[PDB]
């Protein structure tokens, strides 16, 4: 359903 | 404090258009998206879409095929969803939304906006007893009646423990039915008198009802 | 890609009982989010960010996980906190989990069964409109079984279901089965059979049409 919403920027800086 | 405010309920014919404001408050309406939410009774919550005030840019649930459009107007702070070529699957409770200050969840909610899809006409209920059965059972029977919402009192708002007024159930014709019941003990079956108010508002219906073990 | 599942679906607690609820991802989640919603109202934001409560939110809530495990945790269960709790994560399809609905515990009643004729009144106009009452039960789950002349009837049967009630914790459900007047008159018992967990056996209560 939301697989087209806006990106706000909140992604987690994965380490691994 | 942001706020959202969402236009008043919505009775439609199959085949229409509907269009359901959200007027937001509290932020700048240029740099949020205003997303929307569908939610039907047995179904949860489904994202429809969003709209970016003054940007021209929106985004679509695929499911919904090109049928939802999302659009806004930066000088009166409203956003709107257009919803076209309306069915019975499309009747639910739609909701604006918007993201919190620091974080992606929906912070912020609208009211919500009632669509309700019907092909019927405004119809009066008639008013039916459900005649009594150490405990005993009786009730009203509301049936056939369009649009909602119907009002249910047992003596003028006096009895008012052990009542149970159930949710209306939709018919295949239609139109809509409810039960109101109430326990009691049976021995003031005799000497007490127990009367169901029914209003139906928009048939004009206003019935008060005795209901007495049958002869 | 990644799929919620809440379990258990329907959860019974307790006044002052602790109540874990899970959602399950299908693959890892950075987050989850925690939706409140009581009938009638809008979805509140009640648990963000996995374990930030929104304002508001009494301290009694709290949550964690990681990975594909997230849960939203009550210490003592109150009245109030009885609602539908969504699970949501935007990288999930669909995003909004589909509930666990949160009820009040309470040990088990049997419902007071009552069927009710057609009135006369009705027959008038045709139709037919036999109604049965299953009064003050818990736990929700109930079967409602129409039977004409023994044979169970399907499809031409409505029912509806009370919310919880705030003094005793108990449901109440009213079923209406709905047949011509030429189909009423052509048959003479009816009988709405009832099943729940606190019935050993299914109870039945008829009438004969007419008498």
């Amino acid at each position: 359903d939301a697989e087209f919403r806006h990106d706000s920027g909140y992604e987690v800086h994965h380490q691994k | 404090q942001v706020q959202l405010q969402q236009s008043g309920p919505e009775l439609m014919k199959p085949g229409a258009s509907v269009k359901i404001s959200c007027k937001a408050t509290g932020y700048t309406f240029s740099t949020s998206w205003i997303e929307w939410i569908k939610q039907r009774p047995g179904h949860g919550l489904e994202w429809i879409g969003e709209v970016l005030p003054g940007s021209g840019k929106s985004n679509h649930n695929a499911n919904f095929k090109g049928r939802a459009t999302f659009t806004a107007d930066t000088a009166s702070n409203t956003a709107y969803m257009q919803l076209s070529s309306l069915t019975s699957e499309d009747s639910a409770v739609y909701y604006c939304a918007r993201e919190g200050s620091n974080n992606n969840a929906l912070a912020y909610w609208g009211q919500g906006t009632l669509v309700t899809v019907s092909a019927a006409s405004t119809k009066g209920p008639s008013v039916f007893p459900l005649a009594p059965s150490g405990t005993a059972a009786l009730g009203c029977l509301v049936k056939d009646y369009f649009p909602e919402p119907v009002t249910v009192s047992w003596n003028s708002g006096a009895l008012t423990s052990g009542v149970h007024t159930f949710p209306a159930v939709l018919q295949s014709s239609g139109l809509y039915s409810l039960s109101s019941v109430v326990t009691v003990p049976s021995s003031s079956l005799g000497t007490q008198t127990y009367i169901c108010n029914v209003n139906h508002k928009p048939s004009n219906t206003k019935v008060d009802k005795k209901v007495e073990p049958k002869s | 890609q990644i799929v919620l599942t809440q379990s258990p679906a329907i959860m019974s607690a307790s006044p002052g009982e602790k109540v874990t609820m899970t959602c399950s991802a299908s693959s890892s989640v950075s987050y989850m989010h925690w939706y409140q919603q009581k009938s009638g109202t809008s979805p509140k934001r009640w648990i963000y960010d996995s374990s930030r409560l929104a304002s508001g939110v009494p301290s009694r809530f709290s949550g964690g996980g990681s990975g594909t495990s997230y849960s939203l945790t009550i210490s003592n269960m109150e009245a109030e906190d009885a609602a539908t709790y969504f699970c949501q994560n935007w990288r999930s399809s669909p995003t909004f989990g589909a509930g666990t609905k949160l009820e009040l515990k309470r040990t088990v009643a049997a419902p007071s069964v009552f069927i009710f004729p057609p009135s006369d009144e009705q027959l008038k106009s045709g139709t037919a409109s036999v109604v049965c009452l299953l009064n003050n039960f818990y736990p929700r789950e109930a079967k409602v079984q129409w039977k004409v002349d023994n044979a169970l009837q399907s499809g031409n049967s409505q029912e509806s279901v009370t919310e919880q009630d705030s003094k005793d914790s108990t449901y109440s459900l009213s079923s209406t089965l709905t047949l011509s007047k030429a189909d009423y008159e052509k048959h003479k018992v009816y009988a709405c059979e009832v099943t729940h967990q606190g019935l050993s056996s299914p109870v039945t209560k008829s009438f004969n049409r007419g008498e």
